[PDB]
């Protein structure tokens, strides 16, 4: 039914600008009140902007007010999000949600899914991606547990998978770590002792920001 | 402003059971006989979902077994039975007046029977090797509770400088927890000794994993 | 609260004499009555003397007796204020609609204790 698409965020360097588009579809979008929201590394929500439904009314916190402005271009059906002279604390991830009527209490019952925005002087860095694979115990024959370990790389989106998506059950693929201005991460993966050795586990890193893939074979005898 | 005291930050409540989250606002949020108090619920790996409006009223598709009450400055969000499929974040918010504010949040886990969690360590790859570093990973994977301590051994003895420990979220199929530790070193840190270990501890009886870097 | 069903009525909906009854009215008696925080969607204020409300709820005697809806036998002078544009807090943008019709009131106790604000929604 309704729906909401983000766009337009990425990396900036801290005093400068990003703008930020909203595409909206499946209700009258002039008819609705509007507004971004953020959401820290932390996991805080925080309230940064809203535009009335007529457009004659906007309003903003303190924290951004001479900085960030709202508008929206009803015939693209689209809201938007201009920011300026940028700063670390504003880095998040921007929703883009609609406001309910007085009838409903002036809540906000739709979110679309969001778009990063990170401030920062670190430069965009492709992953290293390094097999984990066995030392010398191979007695518990039951199962085999592998990994990979993705290092050094920055604007945070980077996607793992395993034989191409064909291995999905028994992975599980932490949350990155902030390491000087570069980010690291490990995935681990088990499968039974009957593949592997015999059948080709391989691990696939994307980095995005980067236009970068890199695959890895995980090989026996890796002590 | 209107600041939103949410409290408890974290919960783990057993299927079947109940799950109450409060918060308490600075200053009242009613007027005209209406409560501008929202609640939503956020799963991980997605935006926030409106739960209940106007303090008391549900959402579009929200189960019964949520239910928002409270006015003035003092509100509640009861969730019962508990589901697995509630686990999740969620947090109030008053559309009283600007700022519009919301209050830190509350993790709700499922909680389950203790598990032991499953190791594995392994040691720094030829291909980091080359590049002049050296990382040991371990992983401890499926247990419960959230709270463990992983302890690392060089030689015999414990090493603290340059370990990194990342947990995952609850898992929605068995609701335990993974966590991975990787111990970075120099190369020539790490070619100067022969015994790696990794100790899981949760209460009295370490599950303890190793390898040397010779033997292999 | 503060006082009586019947004091929140005056308050909200009553207004003796009002200046003109256009839309800088409504934007300012919407604020003088502290129906801004936030915005309210509607809200109706009936002019002229108390006493022929008061009538309009009115008994043989005194002996209690239930709350009853009642439509008002004479007309009334009346000015509705409605948001415009959808702003949900101030600065509250509104609209005045004059009029000249029956109200439909609850009434207790021979005073008028709630206003169907629903029928000034018109278009």
């Amino acid at each position: 039914e309704v729906m909401l698409v983000e766009s337009g965020g990425g990396l900036v360097k801290p005093g400068g600008s990003l703008k930020l588009s909203c595409a909206a579809s499946g209700f009258t979008f002039s008819s609705y009140t509007m507004s971004w929201v953020r959401q820290t590394p932390e996991k805080r929500l925080e309230w940064v902007a809203t535009i009335s439904s007529g457009g004659g009314n906007t309003y903003y916190p303190d924290s951004v007010k001479g900085r960030f402005t709202i508008s929206r271009d009803i015939a693209k059906n689209t809201l938007y999000l201009q920011m300026s002279s940028l700063r670390s604390e504003d880095t998040a991830l921007y929703y883009c949600t609609r406001l309910g009527d007085y009838g409903y209490a002036y809540t906000m019952d739709y979110w679309g899914q969001g778009t990063s925005v990170t401030v920062s002087s670190a430069k965009t860095t492709p992953p290293s991606v390094y097999p984990l694979a066995p030392g010398g115990g191979g007695g518990g024959g039951a199962m085999v547990t592998l990994g990979c370990l993705v290092k050094g790389y920055f604007p945070e989106p980077v996607t793992v998978t395993w034989n191409s998506g064909s291995l999905s059950s028994g992975v599980h693929t932490f949350p990155a770590v902030l390491q000087s201005d570069l980010y690291t991460l490990s995935s681990s993966v088990t499968v039974p002792s009957s593949p592997w050795p015999s059948e080709t586990v391989t691990c696939n890193v994307a980095h995005p920001a980067s236009s970068t893939k890199v695959d890895k074979k995980i090989v026996p005898r890796d002590c | 402003d209107i600041v939103l005291t949410q409290s408890p930050a974290s919960l783990a409540v057993s299927l079947g059971q109940r799950a109450t989250i409060s918060c308490r606002a600075s200053e009242s949020v009613d007027n005209y006989g209406i409560s501008f108090m929202s609640w939503f619920q956020q799963k991980p790996g997605q935006p926030p979902k409106l739960l209940i409006y106007a303090a008391s009223n549900q959402g579009s598709g929200v189960p019964a077994r949520f239910s928002g009450s409270g006015s003035g400055t003092d509100f509640s969000l009861n969730i019962h039975p508990m589901e697995e499929d509630d686990t999740a974040m969620y947090f109030c918010q008053q559309s009283k007046e600007v700022p519009l504010t919301f209050g830190a949040g509350t993790k709700l886990e499922l909680k389950r029977a203790d598990a032991a969690p499953t190791v594995s360590i392994f040691p720094p790859s030829s291909e980091q090797l080359t590049s002049g570093g050296a990382s040991v990973v371990c992983f401890l994977n499926n247990f419960y509770p959230k709270d463990i301590n992983v302890r690392w051994k060089i030689d015999g003895s414990e090493r603290q400088n340059g370990v990194l420990n990342s947990w995952t979220d609850q898992d929605s199929k068995d609701s335990t927890y993974s966590m991975s530790s990787t111990l970075t070193l120099t190369k020539d840190e790490y070619e100067r000794h022969n015994s790696y270990t990794c100790e899981a501890t949760h209460a009295a009886s370490p599950i303890v994993k190793s390898f040397n870097r010779n033997e292999c | 609260q503060d006082n009586s069903r019947y004091t929140h009525f005056l308050t909200q909906h009553y207004d003796a004499k009002p200046q003109g009854r256009d839309d800088r009215y409504c934007e300012s008696i919407m604020r003088r009555r502290g129906l801004t925080s936030p915005c309210k969607d509607i809200n109706t204020f009936i002019h002229g003397n108390k006493r022929s409300i008061k009538a309009i709820c009115e008994n043989k005697n005194g002996n209690p007796h239930r709350e009853n809806l009642r439509i008002s036998k004479s007309s009334f002078q009346v000015t509705t204020c409605k948001l415009h544009g959808g702003s949900p807090w101030p600065p509250c943008q509104y609209r005045a609609t004059a009029g000249f019709r029956n109200v439909v009131v609850a009434c207790e106790n021979g005073l008028p204790v709630h206003l169907d604000q629903s029928i000034f929604r018109r278009p």
